């Protein structure tokens, strides 16, 4: 018979991590963007979705 | 309480530029409520340099201005970007091209070229026609608007205080323009 397919994928046990760092990388407990000058004197509200 | 006060850290407008109205700095508060005599007089000590470093950098890198949080920066106080000079390289010099053409020799393609032997190229200006005003970056508020460190606070007449703490200020109103 045709047939289109249809993929997802499935994970488990663990949870999507977003990291604060520039390119993405965990170099350190600090980040690269934050200890730079800005959002350690300034603030900023976030708005996600 | 009034001696070392935790400083009002101020909020970036992206939109603006201006400064959003700063807050009282909630989010890097130790918990030094557990703790005894030896320590309590070391968690004073922290926060009284860090109202010290607060003030020899505000000496060192903010504009000395009246009105802290101004509505409408002036031109001269606020970054432009000045470029080089772009060189553009004209390619063929129509000055002595048209007379060829009309030789009767038609052209395709395209020293520089053969028929002529000279090749001039001008210069202009590529900066703005005006300096720009009304607004400062992200990284101007980098350099400026550090965490003011606002001694003995609130102590005092009426329109003395800083008005501009409150996140919902015109600063040339005296007045929120609020839902009209």
């Amino acid at each position: 018979v045709p047939s289109l397919t249809q993929k997802k994928f499935l994970c488990d046990r663990t949870m999507w991590r977003i990291p604060f760092s520039s390119n993405f990388m965990s170099m350190g407990a600090l980040t690269d963007l934050g200890q730079n000058m800005l959002y350690a004197n300034s603030a900023h509200a976030l708005d996600m979705t | 309480s009034k001696e070392i006060p935790t400083p009002y850290m101020w909020s970036y407008q992206p939109q603006m530029g201006l400064a959003a109205g700063a807050s009282q700095d909630y989010s890097s508060r130790m918990n030094w409520l557990s703790a005894g005599p030896h320590m309590i007089g070391r968690v004073n000590g922290i926060r009284a340099t860090r109202n010290q470093i607060l003030l020899e950098q505000a000496a060192l890198t903010s504009t000395p201005r009246s009105q802290l949080n101004p509505p409408n920066w002036p031109a001269v106080q606020v970054y432009q970007e000045n470029p080089a000079p772009t060189t553009v390289l004209l390619p063929r010099d129509a000055e002595a091209e048209v007379q060829m053409t009309n030789s009767g020799a038609q052209l395709a393609g395209g020293g520089r070229s053969s028929f002529t032997p000279r090749q001039a190229y001008l210069t202009l200006q590529s900066s703005s026609s005006q300096p720009r005003s009304g607004g400062i970056g992200t990284l101007q508020f980098v350099e400026e608007f550090v965490p003011s460190v606002y001694f003995n606070p609130f102590s005092g007449a009426p329109g003395l205080y800083p008005d501009d703490f409150i996140p919902n200020y015109d600063a040339v109103s005296e007045s929120v323009d609020g839902y009209d």
